[PDB]
């Protein structure tokens, strides 16, 4: 990815949490489990949410009948009318084509984006509390509970 | 004591293309393309469709005698023609303007049948029951138009006719009528006498005037003479003033109506049924949410751009990256 | 002692919209949509338009009594049509190609009317007098167009005319004249004798010829006769032939000019003024920066890309988010 | 932000700073102000600066007078004008409207990246001189006066 | 020892823009802008074109004493026409439907030319050997054109004339005749005797008839005369029917053709040769690979989005910054 | 560039670096030289070549004759094909011309991108075994042979 952290450093996804896009994964000796981010992976809907309405949304038609019908001797203007057809139908499919080809990069960079800035959060909360894995894992130098994996989830972590 | 961030995976195989790669198996997508349709022929906008079947637009305007269904025809969104819509001008001739004609009359709010020129004493003095042809046979039996008058001659003196129509049905009112040629001046004169007839419409929007255009041609089913057919639109309030010595298929019908906007003629064998849509095509209804569609280029009503594409799927979610 | 890394934030309310967010409110932006018109409709290019007011082009070009202000014409970059261009063909008729020819009008360099056929010594042993209509009415009295002359008959008599021009102007000659067509037969001798009449026109590059249509039809503004106008670009060197044993309307005045490109015809009630433009549309002149606008459709000039859009505005600074 | 600086780890802006897009804050024994970054403010404005031009210069157009003018027998080809017309206008609509999403969406991060570049330019010149305060901030673990301050801002500052 | 991470750099100076920079140097890039062409009309899809240079489409098709070159024109995928294309309709008139005529023979897959109506023993009893003249002349004599033939009068007397043709070709067959209007009626009975004629054209789909327009109007090369040329494409098993009284001038060669799509007419000076394209323009063939082109807007074939660009190029590598 | 890598703090390329695009460049006692990462260059090379193609690939067009023909009583309809093909060479100009511009940028950051991740993901390897000099350098505060430098090539460097 983009960011370095999708099939990059963090190279596999978790089958095992089923709660949302982006998250955590912890193992202490009171037990262990998955936990999505809410706060990032409702953001991430809201907006690509808002991004495929916008897609959709954005796109005005009003009522037409393609279809035109011309006589033997009329073939100079039948064949305008197909210049505009295909015309149209040319533009139309180069866009559409691009436009999906383009945003879905930017979709899949956005969620790299969204994981490698979750990573540093917690990588920020932690400091010198916690060695880096290169994997998107930390191990703390020190015993955290619940309470503890808790605080660095909610974003609320103690003196590092 | 460990915690790692992470990302979703699940047993999806949708794929998307991308800039960079092709074919990214991702979590979660959606489909910006439109390529299902209920291969049925809706109402469009609520207003059902006119059904022509075995008549063309052509037949059912002029009133060909196969077209007895249609003669009670009323509100429409869209006309409709099938690969069986060869029931038209029985009697050879061209239809004037005629694509305008179709075009014109795609869409219609009401649509009422009148007798503009009644059969019984408006021809007195005038052959008004020979006109009939063995090309337009109803039932073995030869017949003609239902819409039309073709006006004969009384005995041997076929003298000079004037009628006229002012427009008091507070909507435009659509008049046809036809000129018939002879293939000689023999039969131009056992049918209207003055082989010099000429035949004018005259409306305050209209003018041209006509003339028997007798000539050697070939005979399309059957006759060797032909009919030209024309039309008008008489707006209110208006009169329509016919007169001529021979040669006139008279107007015997004529329709009010209301026009809205302008839809079309969908061509297709596909069935009717009360289903409802925005967009509209020959294979059968789409759905009007997507931003593109490659069901068909010619469509009716408010629908999806058209492309050449066969897939345009759009992720939402991220690469799926399963496996334990 | 600390040092912190920020950015930029201020009083700004302009809000853009982004494809993950609606309204975020940003410290710097642009538009790119037009949607402001001085409501006034102005020079293009440096060049003033032609106002016709209560005449309309067809109007203005034949000569009608009540576009005497019209007869100085020069210029004009378009055309400008009111809700009052009710003043044209004071005399019932069809205009021959008058779309065709508001739009090769539409643009003009140099414009020159000229007496193509004087009506003194032109038409001798003719009555060129007698030419008037009340439809065309001048302050209660009877009048004609002032660039077409209607030709009667001399006594008893009205005998084959013939005249030609040949365009020595140095640029294209915009000939206009008219057939005319009674109501009947009766009034075909009472005018022009010969109840058989032609019109011919020839030039090298024109031949089609004409033949009184005489038919009954209702009456338009008095008349039940009807003209049809006619009008052809004679180009230079050439030479246009008129004759006619009746029904002919005569060019009188033509007008000799110079054509650029082609613009076309604003229809407005907007004030006109001494501005300028390079995009014109019917409610005013707008600005030809912005890449979008949303003022009107129809539009003349080097215009932005008309769209439905009520916004565009593009962030050029970044999200602002102010409190202390 | 796709860069996480913006209304992220740096959760709000200056009013304070008034001279600049992009820029710092000092707080010394000496006295405290506000100073854009002047080098990737000048930038930022040439590259945004650059960009609407080209959404603007791009836009070729030539004369045209669109209206057509058709009489009651030509309406088809009347209907093919107006098919045109909707046609074209419905083309830059989609256009014009995605093209504004997205560039919007683009310029934001292209700020946000800023501000992270020049987070980090900072951040890499401290080093160990100076603790990070996950705020933008950094405390240096010594006294840095003006002088010192300066060396930081024009990129210059000594043994970290 | 020290380990660093870098970038390439080399000697290119391939500029390309962005939306932020202008001329960024980059070491690698690819144009997407096709600007080039060989200079010289090749054939389209593998199939020849057809030059006509000193003719045009209306001289070839009508046989114009000088396109005897043309008479075996054969296969042809788009028509060439050059800046000396000055030889066609050597007779005044008016080509009806011409532009019509010329896009529908585009293209053609085959043309055969053969005599539909022979002129040994086709009109006995009429004159079949005066119809020259002197604006057609071939080498100093005066001939005509070689598919259409000018029957003239035999003696005294002009008889009423009536010939068919049924195509039995197997595909399409056009036919080519022209009507001609003498300048007076001294002339239309000095060679038609009937000073009162008419031409008539009947097929399942036709029946235009004509009348000489005789009417004064200028001379064109030489003639004061004019000839109007119509043509028709016959379906297969149709029957067309000529029958006259005088002013028609007979088809004499008609062409059995099958035609495919439809191109176009390439106009140009280009030298012509053995070199195949996908696209065709004016300047030359162009290369259909890149999606964008500013070769020439008027083109035939596949062809690249034509642009107003003179630079589209898109980069590759990375921001060239070399030195040492 | 928006990754900050690229004429940015390794503002300079090599041009000794001859056999791909992102690189490493080495200085140990046994010698010294320009190593292309081979895995990250190809990877650059297939999507910027899956790109090209792309936005040639998606431009279908259909066999057409573009030129028309119009005698002088058929003006409107002229200038209604004009405006079609003035129409459509609006469209492409103002597309082809923008989808440059943005694609351009697009890649250039793709490349920046990509050298910071490299840059990173050696950065990570020898984490406290080496000091940043902020330049795209790390000067390793141990001997690092031949056998060490292609270690961290090949992303198998040892304990750090
Ligand atoms: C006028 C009338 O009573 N209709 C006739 C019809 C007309 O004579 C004809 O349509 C005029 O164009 O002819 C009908 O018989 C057709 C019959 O006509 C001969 O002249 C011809 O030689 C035959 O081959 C044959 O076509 C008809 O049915 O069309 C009778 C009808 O009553
Ligand atoms: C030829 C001439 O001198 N103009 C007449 C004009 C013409 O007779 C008319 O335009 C020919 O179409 O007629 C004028 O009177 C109109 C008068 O005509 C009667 O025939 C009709 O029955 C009346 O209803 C009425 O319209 C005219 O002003 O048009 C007089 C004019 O002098
Ligand atoms: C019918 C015939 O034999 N062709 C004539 C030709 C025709 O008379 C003419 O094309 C009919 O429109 O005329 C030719 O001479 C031209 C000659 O005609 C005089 O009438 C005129 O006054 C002269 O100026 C001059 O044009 C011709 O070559 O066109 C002779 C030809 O044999
Ligand atoms: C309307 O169309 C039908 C169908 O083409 C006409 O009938 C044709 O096809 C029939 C086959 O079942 C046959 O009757 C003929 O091939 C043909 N018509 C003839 C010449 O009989 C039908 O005649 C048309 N209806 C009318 C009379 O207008
Ligand atoms: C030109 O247009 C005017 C305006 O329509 C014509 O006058 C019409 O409207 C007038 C109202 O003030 C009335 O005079 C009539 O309703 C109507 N014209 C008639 C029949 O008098 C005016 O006549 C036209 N000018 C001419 C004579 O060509
Ligand atoms: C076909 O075109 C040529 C070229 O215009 C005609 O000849 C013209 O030009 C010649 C110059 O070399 C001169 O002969 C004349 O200016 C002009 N033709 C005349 C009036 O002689 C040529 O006549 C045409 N061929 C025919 C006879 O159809
Ligand atoms: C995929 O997983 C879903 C749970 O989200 C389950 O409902 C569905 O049956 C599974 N189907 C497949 C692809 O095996
Ligand atoms: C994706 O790969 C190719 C495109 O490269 C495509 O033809 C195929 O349908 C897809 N295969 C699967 C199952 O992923
Ligand atoms: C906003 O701030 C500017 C200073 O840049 C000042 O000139 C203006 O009056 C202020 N207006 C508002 C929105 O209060
Ligand atoms: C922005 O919010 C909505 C769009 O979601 C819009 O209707 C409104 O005008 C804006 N409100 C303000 C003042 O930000
Ligand atoms: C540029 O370098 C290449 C090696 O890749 C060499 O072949 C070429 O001759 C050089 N040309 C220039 C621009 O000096
Ligand atoms: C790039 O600079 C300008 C565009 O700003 C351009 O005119 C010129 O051709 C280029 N100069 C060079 C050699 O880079």
């Amino acid at each position: 990815g983009l960011f370095g952290a999708m099939a990059g450093f963090i190279e596999g996804g978790w089958t095992g949490m089923i709660d949302g896009w982006y998250g955590y994964h912890h193992q202490n000796e009171q037990g262990s489990g998955y936990a999505a981010d809410q706060k990032s992976t409702q953001n991430a809907i809201d907006g690509i949410t808002n991004k495929v309405n916008s897609i959709i949304e954005k796109m005005n038609t009003q009522f037409t009948a393609v279809g035109k019908e011309f006589n033997n001797l009329e073939r100079r203007i039948e064949n305008l009318n197909k210049k505009v057809d295909d015309g149209f139908l040319d533009v139309w499919t180069y866009n559409a084509e691009l436009l999906v080809l383009l945003e879905n990069e930017r979709t899949l960079d956005f969620h790299d984006s969204n994981v490698r800035n979750l990573y540093e959060k917690v990588k920020s909360q932690l400091r010198n509390n916690a060695k880096e894995i290169g994997n998107g894992c930390f191990e703390f130098y020190h015993k955290c509970d619940d309470e503890c994996m808790e605080s660095v989830k909610n974003g609320t972590y103690d003196y590092p | 004591d460990t915690i790692c961030i992470g990302y979703h995976a699940n047993n999806s195989t949708d794929t998307v293309d991308t800039v960079l790669e092709k074919n990214v198996t991702v979590t979660h997508s959606v489909n910006l393309l439109e390529d299902n349709h209920n291969g049925k022929l809706c109402k469009l906008n609520g207003i059902a469709p006119l059904q022509l079947g075995k008549c063309n637009v052509a037949g059912w305007l002029l009133g060909n005698p196969e077209c007895d269904l249609l003669l009670t025809a009323n509100s429409w969104s869209y006309i409709i023609e099938t690969s069986n819509s060869e029931n038209g001008t029985c009697y050879p001739g061209e239809f004037i303007d005629y694509e305008e004609l179709r075009e014109q009359l795609s869409s219609v709010s009401s649509f009422e049948r009148f007798e503009i020129f009644p059969k019984a004493s408006s021809w007195p003095n005038h052959e008004t029951t020979k006109g009939v042809t063995a090309a337009c046979s109803y039932f073995g039996a030869s017949s003609f138009y239902r819409n039309l008058l073709w006006i004969t001659k009384k005995g041997t003196s076929y003298p000079k006719l004037s009628k006229s129509y002012t427009n008091n049905k507070g909507k435009e009112v659509l008049v046809l009528w036809g000129v018939h040629h002879p293939p000689t001046t023999s039969e131009q004169q056992t049918l209207y006498q003055n082989t010099d007839a000429y035949v004018s419409v005259g409306s305050s929007k209209y003018n041209r005037r006509f003339t028997p255009e007798i000539a050697a041609r070939p005979k399309v089913r059957g006759q060797a003479g032909r009919m030209n057919y024309y039309w008008t639109l008489l707006d209110q309030g208006d009169t329509i003033t016919f007169e001529a010595t021979g040669n006139l298929i008279a107007p015997w019908y004529a329709f009010a109506l209301n026009k809205g906007s302008d839809s079309g003629i969908i061509t297709s064998d596909a069935p009717v049924h009360n289903c409802d849509t925005k967009c509209q095509t020959p294979h059968g209804a789409i759905n009007s949410t997507l931003p593109f569609q490659n069901v068909h280029p010619i469509t009716i009503g408010e629908c999806p751009k058209y492309v050449k594409s066969t897939k345009l799927r759009m992720a939402t979610g991220l690469r799926n990256i399963p496996s334990i």
